[PDB]
RNA sequence: UAGAUGUGCAUAGUUAAACCGAUCAUUAAAAUAAUGAAUAGUGUCUAAAGUUAGACCCGAAGCCUGGUGA
RNA sequence: UAUGAACUCUUAGAGAAAUUACUUAAUAAACGAAGUGAAUUGAAAUAUCUUAUUAACUUCAGGAAAAGAAAUCAAACGAGAUUCUAUGAUUAGUGUGAACGAAAAUAGAGCAGCCUAUUAAAAUAAGUAAAAUGGCUUUAAAGCUGUUUGAAUAUUGUGGG
């Protein structure tokens, strides 16, 4: 069954994992934010 | 690679990515570089070791392993024979250090020398020179033989005689830099 | 940052064999002579075969 | 008048044809009195036959034609059409070449 | 003995140019093995490569190949 | 004005096949000796169908590739 | 038909994008070529085969790209570059099978030829053609290719098919 893995869970490593810099900076990271922009998503990270 | 000095001429030999970094005890101006003329055909964008050899025309292949009985194919690779061989240069006078295959080899054999191998002019040559032999072609340009063997084809073509050349602006240097 | 673009894809030219910059010299030359045109007097004479060979 | 009519079956021609006829003139209309090795064309000196091939001088090589046998096909083809076949230099693609060769020595 | 053999080759032809002892005199015409004239010969300057333009220059054919003489002295 | 051009099917059969041909094939030469095979096709529409495409509809566990996440 | 204005981020460097700190710093996806390259599936199992030079991934490039004016096809008559669509063709042919599968030619869309290329390139092409061997492709030819070897000089019949 579902685990609550959300506890204590911090701003800062939303960012560090699924920021927006930690895509454009590397090469995986720039095709999910060209998916998710040619899909037409407003929150192409965190 | 590790090239050995030039016995007369400040310029070293190029490095494999195209860089020519002179030492400190040469004086050189401020933000001041030696570019080499790009490469005409560009890199090989597949089999990246032939950017820094004289390859030919040879790449890794890819085929099959076909069995004995049933003919099964699996996927392997064919690697040209490189080895690192030390080429004598007539024009700059030293053994050049560079990956070369065995039929570059007998190429250079066939031609008569490193610098007879680096002087053609036809497309397939210049194919296969690739970025690294399109630098060493661009050194022995600058050294005086060729520069005092181009100079003498040109009369027989009915040319004009033909500013500065670059081993005159690192004397100059040498010059300007005492006063 | 053009003039600095074109004089660095044509800097390739000071490495030149002299055999390439004489076939280079000789199309120089060759272009400036032009297309040879054809005198009336040869223009008459191409008609004749024209007309003898479908009128008679 | 007769000329004024002769000129312009001579501009009437494609321009395929008037621009091969002017750098390969064939000596018949050439002028009456003029000599074919003299006042030749910088596209004739470099080879009488644009269609065989050369030899350099200089270099022991052989030079392909001008006009590939393809193309010379095409200006026979399309020389025949408007009557001017019998300016064309010599080419094995001509009619009367290929019927010739045909008869004088068969299969 | 068969219809095919293994593929090898017989040598590169070189012109002396410095009567080098055991091997030929100076301008002689032969093949020697590939090791030798690459690493010994040609940076020294002992030898050099006959080119089909070499040929040409000093007006001789192919049919000039001689052959090697051990017993060769200076 | 004139000329030409644009798949196809059928009109001749027979045999493994060609030659051959209202005849052809086997008979190692042939031959009414014997046996078999000969006369309306073509196009369109309506409908039912064979074939390949998801092929009447719904439904796996799994396999491979590229990415995501400690 | 002209004209003033048109912030911040993606997008200087750093960073937890729309901040810092500076400055008259600035280009997504789909499509294209090459390289690499599966499996489900069908064969009523399954190895060759098929699925498939597919999907996907990587590099590079432009508004399109690639390709292109015959070392092409034809067959004893001749055609005359490339590209797209249809017929040819459930064909020739290969494969034990399952299946896979051309070209000539025809019709249509377009049509353009050249080296003096309407953008500036060749002194006519040698480690090349080709052979053995290991593979790809494929009908055994042709084409691509690692390894080891390795030619000839024009119809006055040299070279490739
Ligand atoms: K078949
Ligand atoms: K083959
Ligand atoms: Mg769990
Ligand atoms: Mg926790
Ligand atoms: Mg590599
Ligand atoms: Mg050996
Ligand atoms: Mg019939
Ligand atoms: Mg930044
Ligand atoms: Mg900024
Ligand atoms: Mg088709
Ligand atoms: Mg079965
Ligand atoms: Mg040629
Ligand atoms: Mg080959
Ligand atoms: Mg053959
Ligand atoms: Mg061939």
């Amino acid at each position: 069954g579902p685990r609550p893995t959300m506890s204590g869970a911090t701003r800062l490593v939303q960012k560090r994992r699924h920021g927006f810099l930690s895509r454009v900076k590397t090469k995986n990271g720039q095709k999910t934010l060209k998916r998710r922009l040619a899909k037409g998503r407003l929150r192409l990270s965190a | 690679y590790h090239q050995p000095r030039v016995p007369s001429s400040a310029i070293p030999i190029p490095n494999v990515s195209g860089r020519v970094p002179l030492p400190d005890s040469t004086p050189v101006p401020e933000d001041f570089k030696i570019e080499i003329p790009s490469y005409p055909y560009g890199p090989r964008r597949v089999y990246h070791q032939s950017n820094t050899g004289l390859y030919g025309s040879a790449l890794i292949r890819f085929g099959n392993n076909v069995s004995k009985r049933n003919e099964i194919k699996t996927r392997r690779k064919w690697r040209p024979n490189v080895q690192q061989k030390r080429l004598w240069s007539k024009s700059l006078g030293v053994f050049v250090r560079t990956r070369v295959t065995t039929r570059v080899l007998r190429t250079i054999d066939k031609v008569g020398g490193l610098d007879e191998y680096l002087l053609g002019h036809k497309a397939a040559r210049v194919k296969e020179l690739g970025p690294w032999g399109w630098m060493l072609r661009w050194r022995i340009m600058q050294t005086p033989e060729i520069r005092e063997r181009f100079a003498k084809e040109r009369e027989a073509l009915g040319l004009p005689p033909r500013e500065k050349s670059l081993e005159e602006q690192l004397r100059e240097f040498q010059v300007a830099g005492i006063q | 940052e053009e003039q600095e673009k074109e004089a660095k894809k044509s800097a390739a030219k000071a490495m030149l064999t002299p055999v390439q910059e004489y076939n280079r010299k000789q199309r120089e030359l060759r272009r400036a002579r032009g297309q040879p045109a054809l005198t009336e007097e040869m223009l008459a004479k191409i008609g004749e075969v024209v007309a003898r060979n479908k009128l008679g | 008048a007769t000329v004024k009519q002769h000129v312009q079956l001579a501009l009437s021609l494609p321009p395929r044809l008037r621009t091969f006829l002017a750098r390969y003139p064939p000596a018949s209309i050439l002028p009456a009195g003029a000599d074919p090795e003299t006042h030749k064309t910088p596209y004739q000196e470099e080879s009488p036959n644009p269609f065989m091939p050369t030899k350099h001088p200089i270099t022991g090589k052989w030079h392909n034609p001008k006009y590939s046998l393809r193309r010379q096909a095409e200006l026979v083809k399309l020389a025949q059409e408007h009557g001017v076949e019998e300016l064309l230099p010599f080419t094995r693609k001509l009619n009367e070449e290929k019927l010739r060769k045909r008869v004088e020595l068969g299969l | 003995a068969s219809h095919r053999m293994r593929l090898q080759d017989q040598g590169v032809v070189v012109r002396l140019l410095e009567d080098i002892p055991k091997f030929g005199r100076k301008h002689a015409i032969f093949r020697i093995e590939r090791g030798r004239m690459r690493n010994e010969w040609f940076p020294k300057n002992k030898a050099e490569y006959m080119t089909p333009a070499r040929f040409q220059e000093l007006g001789l054919t192919r049919d000039a190949i001689g052959e090697v003489d051990r017993s060769f002295v200076i």
